Parts: structure tokens; sequence; C-alpha cells
């Protein structure tokens, strides 16, 4: 119903605050991307590895 | 299908490459996917994630950051109610 989007809105906001306490550097837009990839079964350590290298080679460009 | 769009957005977003017709976009994308398909990690251990979460809570308490400890416990408790919970948390822990 319409009550599932407020639920997802609440969890995404909990997650973003968790993400901020941990100082991950993620914004809400990229955090949502990460959630969907994890739900689809991308290994989180693979995803962490990818994100860290895509950062390491962008301030360098 | 939406996976593939998500990986492209992840590259644009994280690597700051907004033009898919940049060879550097495609090189970053090939690297991301090749990384994803090189299975080399054990699957996420939920018990180990839970121990780490509880460890972060102790550290906040030890340093008398009460408003952060209470926040930490409140958010993680709320989140951990409705496998992907621990995979998401593992990613955030890895990015800390």
């Amino acid at each position: 119903a319409a009550a599932n989007l407020n639920a997802v809105r609440e969890t995404m906001d909990v997650l973003l605050e968790i993400s901020r306490i941990l100082n991950t550097g993620l914004d809400m837009e990229t955090l949502s991307i990460c959630v969907r990839l994890c739900e689809q079964g991308i290994n989180p350590e693979a995803l962490s590895s990818v994100i860290k290298e895509l950062r390491k080679a962008t301030e360098a460009l | 299908a939406q996976q593939e769009r998500d990986v492209r957005e992840l590259v644009r977003g994280v690597a700051g490459l907004q033009d898919e017709a940049d060879p550097n976009f495609q090189l970053a994308l090939n690297f991301a996917w090749s990384n994803f398909r090189f299975h080399r990690f054990l699957d996420v251990n939920s018990h180990k994630i839970e121990k780490t979460i509880e460890g972060i809570y102790e550290k906040f308490v030890i340093h008398s950051d009460l408003s952060k400890a209470a926040s930490w416990k409140r958010l993680t408790e709320e989140f951990l109610n409705a496998d992907a919970h621990y995979s998401i948390l593992s990613l955030l822990l890895c990015l800390s």
C-alpha cells in the first residue's frame, strides 16, 4: 500500500544515520544504491573494495 | 537489469564520471564488475557482525559519549527488525 514507502523511508533514514556515525562518507543516493546491491547478493566486501578504489582514483583524476 | 543500472550509477556517483562515453567510465565499470565476479570472500557472518556492533556500543559508552551510544543502540536495534541486514551492516563497517 502507501504504507510501505514510509516504512522504506524510515529504514533508509535509520541506515543513513548509522552510516554517518560510522563516517563512511556515503550520501543517501549512493547508500540506496549500496542497499539494493546487497539485497541482490553482491558480496559486501567486494562492494567495499570497489567503492574504495573508485574513490582512490577520482581525486587523482 | 536494475543491477546493471545500479552499478553504472555507483560508478558515476562514487568515481565522479558522469559521461558514460568517457573511456574512463567503461574502464571503471569493467573493473567494478570484474571485482564483483571474483568470488574471494567468505559469506557474511551475522554473529561476527553482531559482536562488532555491540563492540562499537561499548566504545561509545567507555568514552562517556552517551548521546552517541544511546543513538547507536537505538538505530541498530531498530534496523535489525525487518540476510541483507548483516550484509548492509558489513559494508558500512568496512567503509568506516
